[PDB]
RNA sequence: CGCCGUUCCGAAGGGACGGGCGAUGGCCUCCGUUGCCCUCAGCCGAUCGAAAGGGAGUCGGGUUCAGAUCCCCGAAUCCG
RNA sequence: CGCGACCUCAGAUCAGACGUGGCGACCCGCUGAAUUUAAGCAUAUUAGUCAGCGGAGGAAAAGAAACUAACCAGGAUUCCCUCAGUAACGGCGAGUGAACAGGGAAGAGCCCAGCGCCGAAUCCCCGCCCCGCGGCGGGGCGCGGGAAAUGUGGCGUACGGA
């Protein structure tokens, strides 16, 4: 009675999407997130998973300000100029 | 026909404006052209104008903006947009003449002890 | 690489089970589940003595 | 259930517009490799997370 | 016009099950 | 001149610096535990210790509970060999100072510590001054003398342990006395020793 | 002034009101939802025709962050015909359906037959 | 890092009628506006917590290949 | 009663700034094991290491002796060779374990409070004038406002200094 029969009564569910990261993992009752701790203002990271950190990094995302800052930098972050005209 | 960036720059807000108005109709009819069924002729047209209207808004907004910057060309306050943004830790630094600032005590030993330049024989 | 063949997180499954007792590779819905996942004899795995530098 | 809200509605059309097979007009490409698409999905084998 | 086939997906099965009903105590 | 209200608050065991030892540790004791003081309680060992009396500079008064660390494990239960079985007598490797400029230098994190003092104590409280300087005012920018503070390489200096109260936590100095930090620090130290330099010709 | 009350509350004091030296943001940001872009393109679909014939409506597929009150009024600038309600429903697809019934006077079918769908 | 705590070590109300002063828009008549005092004010703790608790107010008939107390027709009804 | 100071303390969507979160190979401050070794094990070892928390920079930290020495004396810090598997620690068991000198890479010094001297001789802010103007400054005006005598600036700091 605790497999087949008890795996019927499994029709609420504990958590869903998080807002802050988007994974399903926001504890309805705690209220809070396992994946990120998002009511925290910190996001939650520990050494101890070396590659739960290679999947939430720097490069794992789309960098949207980052590859444009990695552009201006080649140039001291210029400013105000346009290139001589025609 | 070709709208092009430049000949956009002399004309007026509102005659800027009376062109994007009318862009904005000739989308409407080609998005319905797209589901009424209509010629790739007309269908191909679409990405002639949904970039016509971003030149049109392009030069709205750059022409806009520089009057804005120089509104505020003298002043000492200006908004946000229009203050040098560089990366954080760059824009906190010291002015160049903070850094190029020293006090009367050093100011009075760079005069008093001059690096000399000298050689020695060998 | 020093990591090599060990960036997974595998334990034996022990006696019983009528297997080779070499860790293997936990749970999952995956053709890599249950697998064999450290020593040189396994594929994946590291090697003997790797190489250093 | 059918008391959605609307960001699960959202995402369950969003998992619906990926679920089509690619044009074929798709693999008479030249850099081609994609024989046809395999991240499809059934409503009754996988179950969309959630 | 070459026309194109298809394919669906499904989870990898694991075998792992053990009943271990079987009991022979000889004490 | 501030060489008589310093020879003065060297005689803490007299009658008039026990008074007011006294009622200074009584008023403080009422306010909160953290609350930003009108001026300097001791203006002469605030300029020993570095303060101008200009704008920017700004006091804090803090309280910090006496007492060493109890070590936070359930009820007794620190599960390791014998050695490691102490919870009560253990003591805190910071000086309660170094915990005051930290309680000053997170609860307002804009302002750069420079230096603390203390300011009286009772069985259960011991009360500091930090002397905190604001690094983006004009009166610290433009004045070349004290500029350093405005660097973004002394953010918590009391955090990275390079006030006062924290460097003499990190056992640094020179002499026989202190061979275990020969280099930055005594984990940089304990890194070259504990380090296999290996040459290519060996 | 004697205290009558045994609670002293706080004085209200005076609380001025911004006067800014200089505005944030250089320029108000032009208003993205345009009467252009709430509203995307019609329905074409036997679903829709037997509304547009027999209910004198239309169906449009508007924008999602749009209102029953910006459609309204935004069919009434696209198109300058008066409306009588506004029933808008959002599509599994995720487009936001919207189904326009125009006053009695106007007919949408000869409305529809301006605007190209027909 | 944070945890404890939910009325507890708190200057915890930005509100109202009338009056007095001040300004404003117009049948500048007479109301309305907002500025300043005067008078008056309890509360009891920010906020969250139920698609089965509390919770004003819609019913008939017709219609689609799939939607109807939702669309059409016809009768009402609550709140502002 | 009122008035006017000062101190202490509140209230602002008050004018203008600042912090927060991420990354984390390297670095700084704390917290801190147990596998294992001892052919058992409890001190020791693993190890001030893994995990944990906080804070940075392009390097960080350290740094111009309350030093080393006992010489015919050396002279900030950091780094390498060497001292040295040494002195020493240690159920003196397992094991652990530096520094000085010397040769090199680099090479650089300084600054306050205090004590005194000077009519606060100093600093921040707003308004206007001309420029500079995309690292918010220079010069001029303001019986313009503040900070500061509960101490600002100049000389001056142990090599002595006035
Ligand atoms: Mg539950
Ligand atoms: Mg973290
Ligand atoms: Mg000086
Ligand atoms: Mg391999
Ligand atoms: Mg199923
Ligand atoms: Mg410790
Ligand atoms: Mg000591
Ligand atoms: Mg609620
Ligand atoms: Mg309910
Ligand atoms: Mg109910
Ligand atoms: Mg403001
Ligand atoms: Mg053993
Ligand atoms: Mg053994
Ligand atoms: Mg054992
Ligand atoms: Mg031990
Ligand atoms: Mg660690
Ligand atoms: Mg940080
Ligand atoms: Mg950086
Ligand atoms: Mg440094
Ligand atoms: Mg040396
Ligand atoms: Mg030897
Ligand atoms: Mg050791
Ligand atoms: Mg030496
Ligand atoms: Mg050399
Ligand atoms: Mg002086
Ligand atoms: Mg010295
Ligand atoms: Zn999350």
């Amino acid at each position: 009675t605790k497999g087949t029969s008890s795996f019927g009564k499994r029709r609420n569910k504990t958590h869903t999407l998080c807002r802050r990261c988007g994974s399903k993992a926001y504890h309805l009752q705690k209220s809070t997130c396992g994946k990120c701790g998002y009511p925290a203002k910190r996001k939650r990271k520990y050494n101890w998973s070396a590659k739960a950190k290679r999947r939430n990094t720097t490069g794992t995302g789309r960098m949207r300000h980052l590859k444009i800052v990695y552009r201006r930098f080649r140039h001291g972050f210029r400013e105000g100029t346009t290139p001589k005209p025609k | 026909a070709k709208i092009k960036a430049r000949d956009l720059r002399g004309k007026k807000k509102e005659e800027l404006l009376k062109q994007l108005d009318d862009l904005k109709v000739e989308l409407s009819q080609l998005r319905v052209a797209k589901v009424t069924g209509g010629a790739a002729s007309k269908l191909s047209k679409i990405r002639v104008v949904r970039k016509s209207i971003a030149r049109v808004l392009t030069v709205i907004n750059q022409t806009q903006k520089e009057n804005l910057r120089k509104f505020y060309k003298g002043k000492k306050y200006k908004p946000l947009d229009l203050r040098p943004k560089k990366t954080r830790a760059m824009r906190r630094r010291l002015n160049k003449h903070e850094e190029s600032l020293k006090t009367k005590k050093q100011q009075r030993k760079e005069r008093l002890y001059p690096l000399r330049k000298y050689a020695v024989k060998a | 690489s020093e990591l090599a063949g060990h960036q997974t997180s595998a334990e034996s499954w022990g006696t019983g089970r009528a297997v080779a007792r070499i860790p293997r590779v936990r749970g999952g819905g995956t053709h890599r589940s249950g697998q064999g996942a450290f020593g040189n004899m396994c594929r994946g795995g590291r090697m003997f003595a790797p190489t250093k530098t | 259930s059918s008391h959605k809200t609307f960001r699960i509605k959202r995402f369950l059309a969003k998992k619906q517009k990926q679920n089509r097979p690619i044009p074929q007009w798709i693999w008479m490409k030249t850099g081609n490799k994609i024989r046809y698409n395999s991240k499809r999905r059934h409503w009754r084998r996988t179950k969309l997370g959630l | 016009f070459v026309f194109g086939p298809t394919g669906m997906p499904g989870p990898t099965p694991s075998g792992t099950n053990v009943g271990s009903s079987g009991r022979s105590p000889s004490v | 001149g501030y060489k008589y209200i310093q020879e003065l608050w060297r005689k803490k065991q007299s009658d008039v610096m026990r008074f007011l030892l006294r009622v200074r540790c009584w008023q403080y004791r009422q306010l909160s535990a953290l609350h930003r003081a009108p001026r300097p309680t001791r203006p002469d060992k605030a300029r020993r210790l570095g303060y101008k009396a200009k704008q920017g500079y700004v006091i804090y008064r803090i309280r910090v509970r006496r007492g060493g660390r109890k070590r936070p494990v359930p009820k007794g239960a620190t599960y390791g060999k014998p050695v490691h079985h102490g919870v009560n007598q253990l003591k805190f490797a910071r000086s309660l100072q170094s915990v005051a400029e930290e309680r000053a230098g997170r609860h307002c994190g804009a302002l750069r510590v420079l230096n603390s003092y203390w300011v009286g104590e009772d069985s259960t409280y011991k009360f500091f001054e930090v002397i905190l300087i604001d690094p983006f005012h004009k009166a610290i920018r433009r004045n070349p003398d004290t500029q350093w503070i405005t660097k973004p390489v002394h953010k918590h200096r009391e955090m990275r342990g390079l006030t006062s109260a924290g460097r003499k936590s990190r056992g640094l100095g020179k002499g026989h006395k202190f061979h275990h930090t020969i280099g930055g620090s005594r984990r940089a130290a304990w890194r070259r020793r504990n380090t296999l330099q290996l040459h290519r010709y060996r | 002034k004697i205290r009558t009350s045994p609670t002293f509350r706080r004085p209200k004091t005076l609380r001025l009101r911004r006067q800014p030296k200089y505005p944030r943001k250089s320029a108000p940001r032009r208003n993205k939802l345009d009467h252009y872009a709430i509203i995307k393109f019609p329905l074409t679909t036997e679903s829709a025709m037997k509304k547009i014939e027999d209910n004198n409506t239309l169906v449009f597929i508007v924008d999602v962050k749009a209102n029953k009150h910006q459609i309204k009024q935004a069919v009434k600038k696209l198109y300058d015909i008066d409306v009588a309600k506004v029933n808008t429903l959002i599509r599994p697809d995720g487009e936001k359906k919207a189904y326009v019934r125009l006053a009695p006077d106007y007919d949408a079918l000869d409305v529809a037959n301006k605007i190209g769908i027909i």
